């Protein structure tokens, strides 16, 4: 059991630095579609779902407040994944500490390749 | 963007009040302000341009009245 007799805090309006969130690793299995699904849309074969290794996914993080995006989405640099999706990348968000409203949320969407030039979401989370 | 008719007293509202009134925002110290400026500078200009086109059409019609 740790200890801390004093709580040190700062008002979000007083921290004049950008808010950074590091998208770490995505742990878990992404389910493959049936062959009938590949028959319905042949482009599915060329999708990242059909790469045997962990596809090189990236997460675009955009801050929303009251449903309106505060800034443009920031994307993780391309990284080649072998056995695990581990980005370990500190993302510099386009939102400053004083500019975040109380109801501010970060939406992170993981995207994979879906044929030539088309990205399809693998899945999303909002915190 | 909702202004569809320009009152006679505001024909020069854009060059002297709208555009000069927000011009200081394009250089604001707060990045959120400059961001709001960059996000809207394109819209503000397009809105002023719509106003100028309406004033010109109205002037052409008033000259033909």
């Amino acid at each position: 059991m740790g200890e801390a007799e004093k709580f040190h805090y700062i008002y979000s309006c007083d921290l004049d630095i950008n808010v950074q969130l590091k998208i770490g690793s995505l742990e878990g299995k992404r389910e493959q579609k049936s062959y009938k699904a590949v028959l319905e849309d042949p482009m599915l074969k060329f999708s990242g779902l059909y790469q045997e290794t962990c596809s090189d996914l990236y997460v675009t993080c955009q801050v929303f407040a009251e449903g309106k995006p505060l800034a443009l989405p920031v994307r993780t640099s391309y990284k080649a994944f072998s056995t695990r999706w581990n980005w370990n990348e500190w993302l510099k968000l386009p939102v400053k500490y004083p500019d975040l409203p109380r109801n501010a949320q970060v939406a992170l969407t993981i995207w994979d390749v879906y044929g030539p030039g088309k990205a399809v979401p693998v899945g999303g989370t909002t915190v | 963007a909702l202004v569809k008719e320009v009152p006679r007293n505001d024909i020069n509202i854009y060059p002297e009040y709208i555009l000069p009134g927000i011009a200081h925002l394009a250089q604001d110290d707060a990045t959120i302000v400059r961001l709001a400026y960059a996000e809207n500078i394109a819209l503000l200009a397009e809105t002023a341009l719509r106003f100028l086109e309406l004033v010109q059409l109205k002037n052409l019609n008033m000259e033909n009245d």
